[PDB]
Order: structure tokens, then C-alpha cells, then sequence
């Protein structure tokens, strides 16, 4: 069992790093950048109607 | 009188108009087109013109009719397909050779040439009458007289003359009321303005259901008549199918089908389907179509008409509610109606503040919806009527957090979900438990307990299975599981069944979407029972693989029981399901030991 | 003179300067319909009126005007309690009106006397899950942040009805001796939803204790924004003059914010993010100025607004700004609703800003703070334990997780799950707390003083 | 009738009341050239015109105008076919006027009977991937959603090529018994690609059967929107008077949409959501108006529009508004393209709702809608099984997910991958689909009636 | 004439039509104080002015206007170093006066004579990361991209002070033969900043070396925009007339851009992407065009603008625009700063596309450019490996990856780590760089030409 545990721990240590370092900042950058562009289209329209 | 100052789109400006009301019907042009002065800024009137423009010139006379835009309510509304202000389509089809009314041509809302059979009421010479009272009837519909000839709301006086039975026309006089001298002559049809709601004596509690016939609808929360209901769509998730299927199962005495700004092939489809398709109880003669009044607008018609469509429909639903008939208002889709308000907002030259949709949108979406409900019929004779609005809603901002969807969820009480991704795998309606809620649940479930179903118990448990199953599924994806507790597998497994039997239904296979409310109770009963045995078996010891395999033969049968509908008797609780229950317990014993 | 024109619900009347700001004017149509309006703006040689009555069918040459000579004020009396009104204070109880003892300004109030002694004493609602975890003090602004996958309105009937019945249970603890009144405002309500609240208060014997204002989702926007303004004034008259605690329940804040978006572009001004006004705030603040303890220091206006987000959208201006003024919020879970736990509120993202100072004494315990800590931390570990269990199994689950697994189901089924007419003060909540906790050993309960614990485990 | 000003290509004319909506004017330039223009708006004591040939040479007092006196109408001939025509007509493209048999209004004012009559029998596009999954019926509008970074042009070309090759296969099927006509309206397309379209019609030997109207992206914006309107009017003539089945290809809807935005930057009308007109929907609907089944069942016009997604999202205005009108959609696939596949569409975002009821029998089976549904279900899972592999590994994968992975590949390179001169019968498509689908038991297949699945397994 | 009105930084004058564009006018306050402005817009019988100084206190008929009748030009002298000036065309510090021998316009073309021949002479900062990886030339434009957690002022000063000691070592080498001049302009920064800078220049050398323009944050936005223009006039004269190389340090460039943003908000001018003007491109350009070698070709203006990024994003409009225009990019990293590296310059995205113009070869090695490319390439691989070290561990990374992780660590801590006064010659840097390359084997250094690797190792 002991040899079997050693083989599994390595797959498991890899995953804990993988999520934090890659996934979480990829989600952050995508969401915020699209949020910012999306609000811009809406704001300029108001200014053009007003003008 | 007035003069056309400018023609800008389908929208017309006219100068020299004063002392006019803001819903006045106006005749624009030298062709005498229908139009409606929504607003006036000084002398200039903006008019929504409900016919095309391709040759309207300035300097042409504009004549006010001296009254609002109204609709005519009375005999011969059934079995006719109308546009959004009501013109009889059939008469046009032979005569003009057109379906979209061309300029130079106009016809009035009801027929003039058709005589009707008039039967006297309960009232006689000298009797006082007021709004929503029954002055007579005309025999229309398959199964009952549906047309009660009612005195229009807010009008009163004494009837000096009630005419005798015979056949009469609807431009012909048959009643006179005296109240301030002779009040007026009345005909069969009576007038009411569409932008103005009808009054009711009072609002009443919803407790009566409508049989939608849709197994997934009947299962997860109550089906309500008097209802307020939304179903999300997106155009390509089986939504049209479940609407026409819904029109056929509806068990209401009258159905008013409303095309907001639809496909146009579908406005053909519902027309062809109605006279040759049989209703659930089955009518006598032209089942669905006799019971149906149709307002049909395609996108291609004038946006002035598409704006009006929904109003015409609710005033018809409301008249019928006051007749003491139970009515289904089926509307598809409100977002197209909202898109129509938006088309007008840019053309008039308004200021939108809701992503290019008008600021006015929120007050109009709400005002319209509040007209549905169960209520006590307008008038003295006392009857009960209802209008249940089943409304489709859809994106329009492209988001799901766009104004259209924000306003609609707030005003509605019932939401049953639909997901596009699952719908593609073919399991529509593919209800999202999380977005779904019902307020009606408590009163409706109390009613159903009296009616015989033990429903409420199952309902919580149906929801409970689907909820835990959802959560478990993210945990299988996220960690990338190497094991599961033996109970959790059962939860997931029992949810899969729910998917097939309820959620997977096809509205053109009537073996695969039809169950009465009791049949629905029995099928769900079987599932909830399976979960109950299965949870106990693991507890007493037995492996999951043992549980699944030994249960085996009854597990196949329940899966495959979605291919049934009443056809073994006129009975709503079957031997089919009752036999399964005892066999299921027998199976449980095996699993356990 | 006559009406110059109409564009939207805006009516442009050609008049000199004769009405003062906010003066009601009566537009007299000759067709049996009299309509009232308020000048929204007065400008030179023109005034802009939005009509209370209708919105369309106005003449531009046959209308005549009369000046009422009275700017908008609310007739406030206290024989208003036990009566149903509409969005302009007219009765829908039917029968003769109640009239006034005062006409008080609705515009921001003509005297504004609100707190510079922070909230003390505890207010209970009648639900253990709200009281212990999210404690509310007299005049403290804690709203219920809700979503559209829940019936937000039901949960709202429940807090109103059960509130002020707690006050007699407190009279027995001898924490209260003063008469409690309740002010209810329903904004953008459906008929069916509206009747549901009236019938519920009627069962409890709370109807006599409350006044209800209904503005329906079919009545003008202007009428709808006025609806909370009238309600905040009634509560204030009772707090000030007669030294009463009044709890005002403002549902639905989204209806009110939406109404403001309709009047944003009605006006000649330019909105902010996502089309919602940048001066949305100014308006919201008007509600909030009336909120707090009145000078006299034994009367208050306590406020619970309900705000519904579309799908918990915090991209939307409305929860982000509203959340700043207020001191905490109560977050409701769809996940619990779906399981069939009702009420389905989750106490873990929920907050009460000042909680050791949002309670009183003699109607709370001092053990209140200690239990709020214990209850919270174990429910959170339990949420973790559910997810864990699924991966690891039960044949490899930790002994601490088992206690946390059980704790998760009992906290939900005892503290959160409770009946539609159950009532709770802090003592009752507190007894139920100790029975959940009893199962953990004393050495796992360490956020609690050894004193308290040896007495209540 | 002298010029007041010119702002943009839009021209402000002073003239006194006379012109009707969409009345043509002749612009007399001082260089001795007459150019045509349309009144977009007629007003009091001015009309505003936008000119179809350029904008050059507009002066104030050196220009004069004279009226055509006639609203815009198409000079229509049925000998128009076999020839290359243009919006205004040029002699250098060999077609300086149609030489009219009838003048019909382009707005279908004489008559326009459509959309109360239901779609008839199935028609072959020769592509298996469209025909099984989506039902293309005579007298239906089903659009092609296309995207950038992908030659959308190539897909339009494959449709043109395959049109007229299907029609003898149908004549035997009894899907056809009347003539076949292609009406090609090109607007805003690249010049190089326009020439590739012209060569495709000649090669097939289908030049005779088609009429071309070509509008460039250097030809003015009002002119650009009117060209598809001309071509649909021509389709109505053939379909109704001489009972032709018309397939009209209208490319590229993106160029139409753009035109809408640029105009109305100088009218009273003022664009909607993101600078795209709120009345963009009205424009669209005028194109969809002259499409559908025809009364009395003399012929049909069937329409296949080509839309290019410019941002590569369908949440953008051009796909979004158009999609609500349309009866389903067929959306392309970016990923297949990169691989090298042609035609590179995918089936997961592609759905036709009216599929079961529309179709005929005797060259499209009863099992057609059944099998589509099954093919999508296995594909949804296959796509997801790829995604779980990326993140975690073979950790959440299993025997079921592993099958699905195999399925996604075999389907992509066998069903979707075909030739561009391959004519595929609806009978062929179904035969191939079943062969592929053998990968799971009969008991795993329950998205199909157990009756049907035994016959055809 | 007299002030009509005032709306923000815009002033409405009711005047007469004789004024020309950017003609100075002086506003006489009732205090008898005169403040200067220039007409931004002129119309018939009226003007809009933007006043440099102030923006409030401006009256009506108690105030008066007086015309100067000279459009703004800056009084430029060559005796400007050592002399204290204020950013307003004169010292308001009471520093030594400006004098004039020419008055030169700031419009962006006075007599402007620039590069028909690109930079070829190397100018060093004494800092390896700057010089080796990107290089600096006698016309080079390099943006310092800085942050709100980096100290922007310390790096700004660092680059300038160390480039003054190196630059005479380069004069002796015959890289130069002409003077060095510094023009330092601070615009609208804090007092704390301003003081700091002056202190830094004194320590290293003197303040005789540099000329100072000081502008205070309390002074308007309109002042801030003129502040760099004043710097440009100073530098162009020195290069043109007296064949001096001029080095301009322009802090803060972001300060200037926000100012532009304010005169479109309180103007009716509609802004572009992210609320930053549409004509933002032109405003920025004006600074950057007036760079390169100056006629005679011994004079020059070389630019180092200093940008502080507020969000620290590379999607913000200011860093993006600047980058396309400028001949290089120098990115300074918060993470290096934290770790203890000074200067803490990250070269991962530092790039020059005009890399050839930037390097030298007649007073620097020819090998300089060849080594730099290899270094950058090997640094980048070393970063790809760093992310992979966190994920995968050392449990699968390759023999080649291990060399690249070592290189990365040795590279930060030796090359980029330099004393506060320690200056490195460009030749010595090569030797350091060769130490960094030396650990990799001859098969890993395969991309480089064989000739160079066998020669120098």
C-alpha cells in the first residue's frame, strides 16, 4: 500500500500547485478585462444621445 | 384638419392637431390609413402608422375619428386569425390577394355581413343593468355557449327595450338603455379601448390548477390557473414545440394565442394545426380552433401592430374572464414585444437608458402582466373567470442580466427553467432548480391534497435529489474523483431517471409528454420510493453494485415507463404503476440480504 | 393655461411661474376625469408635471388648471394602524379616510432628528438564524439581500408578522414596556402577493399593529417612489411624538431603483453605469436619512429594506452602493431552497457590522457573542466536510468531520428551518444553540469562556 | 431645386411640398452628369436625400435638382436570368437597363401573400451535416452563421455550386416538378471574391438559371441596402407569376448591417444598442418579408443568407437580432477549420425546431429527427470529456467518457468532412449516420423510440 | 471685452471677432490680479478660453479682458541651465529669469528639423539591464513603466544621475564631442516629490547640470499640459543653435494624460476608449515627434518619459499608445522590487523594434547586439521553466530546463543588482554577461552563429 501511496501523492502535489498558479489568475484577467470593455460600449452611447 | 408635415420611417409627423387625446385613432393620409397619435408636442403629432410606407406624400389631410383606438368584442371572434389591432385575415386573403395589408386598403375589426343567433337573458324591460352583466348569449364553441353578450364596463342605466330571440346582425340594434335620456343603441359587439385595462369586481386566490399536460411541469411545482409563469428561451432550445403542444393540452374553456413578433412559419403552423388536432378532453367539432381566437403578428408586419398585439390579447382574455369563462393566455415571446417598443424608441427619437431599450420599458412590461390572474367576474350574475398567462421570455441584450430578463423575473411568481446546453443533448425542458421558484406552492398544494394527491411530499424530495446531484457533479469534475461514498452514487443515479422520465419530452410525440396530474403523481411516487429503499439498503449493508444489479428488472421498467400515457383504461392511476410498487419492495429485500 | 404638449408621462403646461416647487396642480379635463399632478420642475413660462392619475388621454387645448396651493405632504395619524392604503395614501380599505393630526414634508422631512448615540438594544425578528448570527439593534440598517431563485416576498411577510410579537415575549423578560408599531410598504406588488401579506398579518393579530401601503406594478413610477417616503414619515411621527419603536419593512428596493431608471431619462440628465443614474445614490440616501433613533432616546425608526439582485449580480450598481450605507446584510441561499430547507437563509456570508454592540441587556444575554462565534465556525467546517466526504468516502472519513457532518444538517433543520408562525427572542435562540453544540466536546469549544460553558454546554 | 447643405453623403435639399416617401431625384451636376438619389425623409420645406452614386460635385447654387416623380420600383424581366445586372445598372458589366416587362414596387405593395402557408417538402443542399441536423424545407428561411478567420466566402461558394446540381436528383425524388432559379445578390463583398462567385455559376453551367446584382463596398450605403431588396422583388415575380422555386443567396448580411449604423448619424432617428440601430430589426424584417411560401401554392422563394460574425461571438448584434427572426441557425466551427476540414461547421450549436413536422417522406425518413438528437448527445459529452482531460488528467475519466472521446473524433472527420461537388441525398446522410452511431448498446440509447432503433440500429 | 460666463475650465467671453487662435488674453479679476489664458475656440463676437492659471473667481461686468495680441510662444534662451523656472513660461518661484533670444512655438512645428538620419551613437545609463538588453541612442524614446507600489521617483532619478557620470566617459571614447545638458521638467506632482528630485541631482553632481521647471499639483490641469511644451522649446533651441545633446526627463507623463481627460469631461467632447479622449493620439504625439537629431547633426533631443501606471495593467490606454510610438519599452517590476533587487527592472517584455538604431558599434562592441538577443531568449526560457517548476516539480523537468532555472536566478541577482552609485561600463557588462552564458554548453548555445561562440565564451 505504501508504494501505491507514494505514486499517488506525486499526482496530488502537482494538482495543488496547478490550480493556484495557472487557473486562478487566468480567470481573473479574462473576467475583468471583458467587464471593462462591456461597460464602455454602454457609457459612450449615453454621451452620444446626450450630445 | 391636420396636414402631414413629415414622413420619417413608418412614423409620421403631422401638424395642426390640438384638443386630441393621446390614444386617438387618426386617419393618416389620402389612403385613410390607420394610425394612432401617442403624443403631441405643440401642434405636431407623432403617429405610429400600422400600415406600410412606400408612397406617403406631405400635404395630405389627416382627419381625427374623434375617439380612441379601441377593439370590438363580441360574436365571431372565434375561428378567426387577426393581426394586432384585429382585421379579419381570411376576407383579405381572397379579396386583396395579400396577407400583409397594403396601403389603400382597410377593413373593420369584425365582420359586418355575418348574422348571429341572438337569445334573450334574465333581464326584462324595466330592469337596471350595469357593466359586465349578461344581456344575452350567442351559441359559439363546441361544447358550451361561450359568448355572453355583456353590457361594456362602466356603463349603466335601465333597459327600456330587450329585443326577442331570432337571428340579428351585430351592426343591428337589439338594446336601448335610458340614462340621461336615451343613452345609445347597443349592438351585439361592444367597444373598449385596448390601452385601457378592463375592470373586475375583485381579485381572488389562485387554488385552481390548469392541466398543462407537461410531465415536468406538473411534477416540480404546481400548475396554476390564474397563473403567472415564465420559461426561458433563446431560439434554438425546442421552445416553439413546447408552446404548440401546450395550446393543445390546455384544458381551459378558451385559449387566446398571441404572436408577438414570431418566425412567421410558426404563425402558419398553429393555423394549420388547430382545426384538425384534437384537444385533451376532445371537442365536438373543430376542437382547438373553435375554442381559439388568434392574434397573429409576424416580425414582417408593422411595429405599431406588434406593439399593440399583446394588448389585444389581454383585453380578449379579460372580456372572457368577465363572461365567467376560464381562459389561457399563451404568449410567445415578450422579448419580441420589448424589441418592438425599442424599434419605436429609436424612430420617435426618445432617450433609452436600458441598453438601447426605452426607459418606459419597465412600466409597460409590468402593467400588462398584472391583468392576468384569477378573479370574480365583472357584473351582477356572479361567475368565476380566470386568465392564466403563460409567457415565454428570452434574452434581448444577449446577456441574462440585461434589463428585459431583470424586469420579468421580478414581476413573475413562477419560473421553471430551461438550459440550452442540456437541451441540445435533447432533454428539453431542461429545468434549472436554482433559478426556479414558485410562490403559489402552499395554496396550490393544499388544494391538491384535497383532490387526492399526496404530491407536496414528493415535491420537496424531487427537488432534494436534483439539488444534491448538481453539487456532487462539480466535485467529480473538480477534484477528478478516485472514489465516491456509496450513498452519493445512488443520488446521482436516481437523478438520471428524473432526467429521462420528466425532463426528456418531445411535444410532437404525445406518448412522450402526456400524463394527467394523477399519472404524474404515480410516476414520481415510484421514484421517490426507490430512493427510499435504496438509502436503507446501504445502511443495513450491501454494496452499491449489489443494489443496482439486484434491483435490475424493475429499474428497466421504470426507465421505459415514459413511453406510456393513458390507453389501458380511462383511469389516471393504473395497474402499471401499482404493480411496480410491490415488486420494488420485493427487489429491495434481495438487495439487502 | 392649457396643456402645451405631452412627451412620455412628462406634461408640459404653459404657465407663468404661478406654482411653487412641489405644488399640486389639478388638470381638469372635460370628460368626467379630473387628474392631479405635481410640478416636478418649474421653469420659466412652462412647468413640467408628472400625473399621478393616468399617463395618456390628456387634451392640449381643452384642459384648464386650478392651483391647490399645497405642496406635497402626508396626513399622518395613528388611527391609520389597522388599515390598507394605496401608493398615494388614499384608502383601499374603502369607506371614509383617516386624515391627519399633522401634514409633514416627505421631501427630506422638515426637522430631521436622527442618531449621534449609536445603536444599543437588541431587536429580535422571530427567527433564530437572523437574531443570533445577524443581530439588529434599535435603528440599525440591516437589509436582506435576496435573489430571484427564491420567493423573496414570502420570507419578507415572515419577518414583518413575527416582529413586534417578540415585544410581548420581551415585556415578560422586562426588557420592553413601550408600544410597538409596524409600517409596511409594498412596492411593485402583484395582487395575489399583496393579498397574501394582508391575510397573514390578519391571522397573527398583527394587522391592527401595522399599516400597509400597496403600490401595485401598474401604477405610475412617481407614485411608486413616493410610497416609501410616506412610510418613512408615519414611522417617524410615532417615534418622535409618542416615543414608540416602529419597524419599517420596505419591499421591494429593486422596484423602487427601476422606477428611478424610468424617471432618469424622463429628466434632462445623463445616467451612470449600465444605464442606472449616477445620482441613484442621492435618492437612496433620502430613504436612509429617516432611519435611526429619534431624539428623546426611547423611540426609533428601525429599517429592513429587501433588495433582490437578478442572479446575485454584484456587477450591478444597486447592491454595491446600497451595501455601503447599510451596516451588514443577510444573504439567502438558493442551494438550501432547492434541498427543501425553508427558510433557506445561510448565515455565513451574512453580516452584522457591530454585533457585540448591537445587542442590549435584559432581553439578550451577554453569552450572545460567544455563541455567535461557535455556531458560525462549526457550520463552515461542515460545508467543507460535505465536499470532503464525497471524495474520501465514509471508510476514510475523519472523526472530526463526522461531528461536522451532523452539525451541518442539525443547524439547518433547527436554527434555520422553522414554522411560519414561530417566534423567537434571544433567550429562545440561545437554548436551541446549546443542544447543537452539546455534541462537540468542551475541548473543541474554546472560543467560549470556561465559565459560560460549564453552565451551558 | 437647390441644395441647402450637404453633411456626409446625406444632402439637405430645399424644396417645397411635392415628393412622396422614397421618390427619386435627379441630381444635375455642373459637370454634365445626372445621378440618382432617394429621399430617405420628406419634411416641411425640405427633404433630405442620400445619393446612390458617390457624393462628389455637390454645391450650393451651381447644382439644380429635378424630380423623377416616381417612388422606387424595380424593372423586372424573366430574361434577366443568364445575365449580369447591378443595382443601378452599368453598361460595362453588360446590362445598362433590364428592359422591363413589368414595374413592380420593391416593397411588395401590389400584393405580398406570405407566411400563413406552412413549409412543404425537404430539399437537398448536398451536405449531410446540414440536411440531417437541420431541416431545410421549401418555403423556409434557415441562415448560415459564419465567422471571421475562416473564409465565410468559401461556404457561400459551396452553396452556389451545389445549387442546381441538387434539383435533377429531386425531380426523380418528387421533391421538384418545377423549374429551379438561383437569385444572387452580392453586396459589400470583396472584389476578388465577387469574381470567384461569377466563375462558379459559369462552370456548373448554371449561369442561365441565375441573375446577379453586384454592389461593391465603395458603392454608397443607401444603394447597398436597396440591392437585396431589388433581387427579392425579382424572386417574387418568378415564384408567383411563372411558378419557380427560387433559391436566393444574399451575401454578406454583415455589410448590410454596417450600412444601417453609418446612416442615421445625421437624421432625427438615433441608433440603439452599441451604435447599431434599435430599428435594425425593422430593416431585417423587410428582407424576411418577401420570403416564405406563396398563396395558392404557385412556387416559393427560399432564402439562405450569409452572416459573418465579426468578433467571433453570437452575443454580438448581427447574429443576435437575426437569430430571433430565423427558424433555427446553422453555426460554423472555428476549430475544424484549423484542422483543415471543409465544410467546417459543427452540430452542437446547430438546431432547427420545426424539423419533425416540416419534412416529407419518400426521400427523408421518419427517423431523421430521432437520429439527429442522438448524434448531438454523444458529441456534447465528447467535447466535455476533452476538457476534463486537460485539467486533472484521466482522474474524472471512465469507460463512458473514453467512448465519447472516440466519438467526437470519428464523427468530425467522417460525417462533417465531404467534398464541395459531392451531392448527398437525404437518404445517404441517414445511412451513413447509423453506421457511425454503433458505439453504445441499445439500452444506452433512449433518445429514440425502442421501435425505431431496432429497424435502423 | 468682459466675461460672459464660465463653465468649468472653459470660460465664455462675449467679445468681438478680431482675436486669432491661441492668442493670449489676460483676465483682470476685481482683485486686480491678472491671470493668463489662450483662446481655444473663437467664434463671431465670442470666445471660449481655457485659462492656465485658476478656474474660479471669474465674474461678469466687474471683470475685464485685455488682449496681449501675441499667440503663445515660450521665451527660450541657451543660458537656461542652473536657472530655476516654474511651468508657466516664467518662474513664479522668484528664480533666475528666463530671457529670450528666440520665442518658439509649442504647436509641434515651429521650424522643426528632425531625423532624416537615424541615431547611431550609443548613450549609456551605467545600468546593464537598460543598456545591454535594449540600448539607448541619441534620439531614443524609452518609457519607464512604473507602478503605485514601485517608487517611481527613485528610479527616475536613478537613471538620470548615473547617466551623467557615464556620459563624459563616453565623450572621451569619442561617442560624443558636444555638450550634455539635462532638461528636467516636473509637472503637477506632489511637493514631496519635487523637493526630493532637487536633492538627488545635488548629491550626484550639481543642479548647474540641469534646468528645472516646477509645476505644483494645486495649479490647474491646463497648466500641466503646457508644462512639457516648455521643456520641448528648451531642448530644441539647445540642439539646433549650439549643437548640444539634450537629455529630457519628463515626469509624470501619466499626469499630463489625465489633464487631457479632464478637458473632454467638462467639455461636450465625447471621449474614446475607456473615457480617454479620441484626439488623445495627437496630444501625446506632440511630445514624441520633437525628438531625434537636430540639424547640423551634432545636436539632439533624446527622451526618457516617465509613466506611472495606475492599475498596472497593459490594457490601459496610456501605456499602450505610448508603446507603439516610442522606440523602446522598459518595464519595471513590482515583484523584483519586493525581492530585494535594485534596480528591479524585468526584461521579460522590455523590447525595442528599432534595436539596431538603439545599439552602437563604433563606441560599443559589435558583439553587444548578438549577446543581448541570446540573453533575452535564455531569460525567457528560464521564466517558462519557473512556472513549470512550481507545477510539475523537479520530478519530470529535463536536463536542459535545470540550466535555464539556474541562469534565471544568477541573472536577477548579479546583473540587475547594482549599487546606488556603482556604474558599469558597457564593455564590463559584456564580461558579466559572458559569465552568465558560460554555464550553458555549446549544444544549448546552438541558435547563435558558430563564429561568435568559438570566439567569446
Amino acid at each position: 500500500a505504501f508504494i501505491i501511496l507514494d505514486e499517488v501523492i506525486k499526482v496530488t502535489n502537482r494538482r495543488v500547485n496547478a490550480i493556484e498558479h495557472v487557473i486562478i489568475p487566468r480567470t481573473e484577467n479574462t473576467i475583468a478585462y471583458i467587464n471593462s470593455e462591456l461597460d464602455e460600449l454602454d457609457r459612450e452611447e449615453f454621451y452620444r444621445l446626450k450630445k | 384638419y391636420g396636414a402631414i408635415y413629415s414622413v420619417s420611417g413608418p412614423v409620421v409627423i403631422a401638424e395642426n392637431m390640438i384638443g386630441c387625446a393621446m390614444y386617438e385613432l387618426v386617419k393618416v393620409g389620402h389612403d385613410n390609413l390607420v394610425g394612432e397619435v401617442i403624443r403631441i408636442d405643440g401642434d405636431k403629432a407623432t403617429i405610429q402608422v400600422y400600415e406600410e410606407t412606400a408612397g406617403l406624400t406631405v400635404g395630405d389631410p389627416v382627419l381625427r375619428t374623434g375617439k380612441p383606438l379601441s377593439v370590438e368584442l363580441g360574436p365571431g371572434l372565434m375561428e378567426t386569425i387577426y393581426d394586432g389591432i384585429q382585421r379579419p385575415l381570411k376576407a383579405i386573403k381572397e379579396e386583396s390577394q395579400s396577407i400583409y395589408i397594403p396601403r389603400g386598403i382597410d377593413t373593420p375589426a369584425l365582420d359586418r355581413t355575418i348574422k348571429w343567433q341572438f337569445t334573450p337573458g334574465k333581464f326584462q324591460v324595466g330592469d337596471h343593468i350595469s357593466g359586465g352583466d349578461i344581456y344575452g348569449s350567442v351559441f359559439e364553441n363546441s361544447l358550451i355557449s361561450s359568448h355572453k353578450i355583456l353590457l361594456p364596463p362602466r356603463s349603466r342605466g335601465t333597459i327600456t327595450w330587450i329585443a326577442p330571440a331570432g337571428e340579428y346582425t351585430l351592426d343591428e340594434k337589439i338594446l336601448e338603455v335610458e340614462f340621461d335620456g336615451k343613452k345609445s343603441d347597443f349592438t351585439l359587439y361592444h367597444t373598449w379601448p385596448v390601452r385601457v385595462p378592463r375592470p373586475v369586481t375583485e381579485k381572488l386566490s389562485a387554488d385552481y390548477p390548469l392541466l398543462t399536460g407537461q410531465r415536468v411541469l406538473d411534477a416540480l411545482f404546481p400548475c396554476v390557473q390564474g397563473g403567472t409563469t415564465c420559461i426561458p428561451g433563446a431560439f434554438g432550445c425546442g421552445k416553439t414545440v413546447i408552446s404548440q403542444s401546450l395550446s393543445k393540452y390546455s384544458n381551459s374553456d378558451a385559449i387566446i394565442y398571441v404572436g408577438c413578433g414570431e418566425r412567421g412559419n410558426e404563425m402558419a403552423e398553429v393555423l394549420m394545426e388547430f382545426p384538425e388536432l384534437y384537444t385533451e378532453m376532445s371537442g365536438t367539432k373543430e376542437p382547438i380552433m373553435k375554442r381559439t381566437t388568434l392574434v397573429a403578428n409576424t416580425s414582417n408586419m408593422p411595429v405599431a401592430a406588434r406593439e399593440a398585439s399583446i394588448y389585444t390579447g389581454i383585453t380578449l382574455a379579460e372580456y372572457f374572464r368577465d363572461q365567467g369563462k376560464n381562459v389561457s393566455m399563451i404568449a410567445d415571446s415578450s422579448s419580441r414585444w420589448a424589441e418592438a417598443l425599442r424599434e419605436i424608441s429609436g424612430r420617435l427619437g426618445e432617450m433609452p437608458a436600458d441598453q438601447g431599450f426605452p426607459a418606459y420599458l419597465g412600466a409597460k412590461l409590468a402593467s400588462f402582466y398584472e391583468r392576468a390572474g384569477k378573479a370574480v367576474a365583472l357584473g351582477s350574475p356572479d361567475r368565476t373567470g380566470s386568465v392564466s398567462i403563460v409567457a415565454a421570455v428570452s434574452p434581448a441584450g444577449g446577456d441574462f442580466s440585461d434589463p428585459v430578463t431583470t424586469a420579468t423575473l421580478g414581476i413573475t411568481q413562477v419560473f421553471w427553467g430551461l438550459d440550452k446546453k442540456l437541451a441540445q443533448r435533447k432533454h428539453f425542458p431542461s429545468i434549472n432548480t436554482s433559478v426556479s421558484y414558485s410562490k403559489y406552492t402552499n395554496v396550490l398544494n393544499k388544494f391538491y391534497d384535497s383532490n387526492y394527491p399526496e404530491f407536496p411530499v414528493l415535491r420537496d424530495r424531487m427537488k432534494e435529489i436534483l439539488s444534491n446531484a448538481e453539487e456532487l457533479e462539480q466535485v467529480v469534475q473538480l477534484v477528478g474523483k478516485s472514489a465516491l461514498s456509496d450513498s452519493d452514487k445512488i443520488t446521482l443515479d436516481v437523478a438520471t431517471l428524473i432526467k429521462e422520465d420528466f425532463l426528456q419530452q418531445n411535444g410532437y410525440s404525445t406518448y412522450d409528454a402526456f400524463c394527467p396530474i394523477w399519472k404524474t403523481f404515480d410516476m414520481m411516487r415510484a421514484f421517490i420510493s426507490y430512493h427510499d429503499e435504496a438509502q436503507k439498503a446501504v445502511a443495513n449493508g450491501a454494496n452499491w453494485s449489489k443494489l443496482a444489479d439486484s434491483t435490475g428488472d424493475v429499474k428497466h421498467a421504470v426507465s421505459s415507463s415514459k413511453f406510456f400515457e393513458p390507453s389501458r383504461g380511462e383511469k389516471e392511476v393504473h395497474g402499471e404503476f401499482e404493480k411496480l410498487l410491490s415488486t420494488m419492495q420485493e427487489r429491495f429485500a434481495e438487495s439487502t440480504d | 393655461n392649457t396643456v402645451s404638449g405631452v412627451n412620455g408621462p412628462l406634461v408640459i403646461l404653459e404657465k407663468v411661474k404661478f406654482p411653487r416647487y412641489n405644488e399640486i396642480v389639478n388638470l381638469t379635463l372635460p370628460d368626467g376625469t379630473v387628474r392631479q399632478g405635481q410640478v416636478l420642475e418649474i421653469r420659466g413660462d412652462r412647468a413640467i408635471v408628472q400625473v399621478f392619475e393616468g399617463t395618456s388621454g390628456i387634451d392640449v387645448k381643452k384642459t384648464t388648471v386650478e392651483f391647490t396651493g399645497e405642496s406635497l405632504r402626508i396626513p399622518v395619524s395613528e388611527d391609520m394602524l389597522g388599515r390598507i392604503f394605496d401608493g398615494s395614501g388614499r384608502p383601499i380599505d374603502n369607506g371614509p379616510k383617516v386624515f391627519a393630526e399633522d401634514y409633514l414634508d416627505i421631501n427630506g422631512s422638515p426637522i430631521n432628528p436622527y442618531a449621534r448615540i449609536y445603536p444599543e438594544e437588541m431587536i429580535s425578528t422571530g427567527v433564530s438564524a437572523i437574531d443570533t448570527m445577524n443581530s439588529i439593534a434599535r435603528g440599525q440598517k440591516i437589509p436582506i439581500f435576496s435573489a430571484s431563485g427564491l420567493p423573496h416576498n414570502e420570507i419578507a411577510a415572515q419577518i414583518c408578522r413575527q416582529a413586534g410579537l417578540v415585544r410581548p415575549t420581551k415585556d415578560v423578560h422586562d426588557g420592553h414596556e413601550e408600544n410597538f408599531s409596524i409600517v409596511f410598504a409594498a412596492m411593485g406588488v402583484n395582487l395575489e402577493t399583496a393579498r397574501f401579506f394582508k391575510q397573514d398579518f390578519e391571522e397573527n393579530g398583527s394587522l391592527e399593529r401595522t399599516s400597509l401601503f400597496l403600490n401595485l406594478a401598474n401604477d405610475p413610477t412617481i407614485e411608486r417612489i413616493i410610497t416609501p417616503r410616506l412610510a418613512l414619515t408615519t414611522a417617524e411621527y410615532l417615534a418622535y411624538q409618542t416615543e414608540r419603536h416602529v419597524l419599517t419593512i420596505l419591499t421591494d428596493m429593486s422596484s423602487y431603483a427601476d422606477a428611478l431608471r424610468e424617471v432618469s431619462a424622463a429628466r434632462e440628465e445623463v445616467p451612470g453605469r449600465r444605464g442606472y443614474p449616477g445620482y441613484m445614490y442621492t435618492d437612496l440616501s433620502t430613504i436612509y436619512e429617516r432611519a435611526g433613533r429619534v431624539e428623546g432616546r426611547n423611540g426609533s425608526i428601525t429599517q429592513i429594506p429587501i433588495l433582490t439582485m437578478p442572479n446575485d449580480d454584484i456587477t450591478h450598481p444597486i447592491p454595491d452602493l446600497t451595501g455601503y450605507i447599510t451596516e451588514g446584510q443577510i444573504f439567502v441561499d438558493r442551494q438550501l431552497h432547492n434541498k427543501g430547507i425553508y427558510p433557506p437563509i445561510n448565515v455565513l456570508p451574512s453580516l452584522s457590522r457591530l454585533m457585540k454592540s448591537a445587542i442590549g441587556e435584559g432581553m439578550t444575554r451577554k453569552d450572545h457573542g460567544d455563541v455567535s462565534n461557535q455556531l458560525y465556525a462549526k457550520y463552515a467546517i461542515g460545508k467543507d466536510a460535505a465536499a470532503m466526504k464525497a471524495v474520501v468516502g465514509e471508510e476514510a472519513l475523519s472523526i472530526e468531520d463526522k461531528l461536522s457532518l451532523e452539525f451541518l444538517e442539525k443547524f439547518e433543520k433547527t436554527f434555520i428551518t422553522q414554522g411560519a408562525y414561530e417566534d423567537r427572542t434571544v433567550f429562545e435562540s440561545l437554548d436551541q444553540a446549546w443542544s447543537l453544540l452539546r455534541i462537540y466536546p468542551k475541548e473543541m469549544l474554546n472560543r467560549i469562556s470556561p465559565k459560560i460553558l460549564d453552565e451551558f454546554y
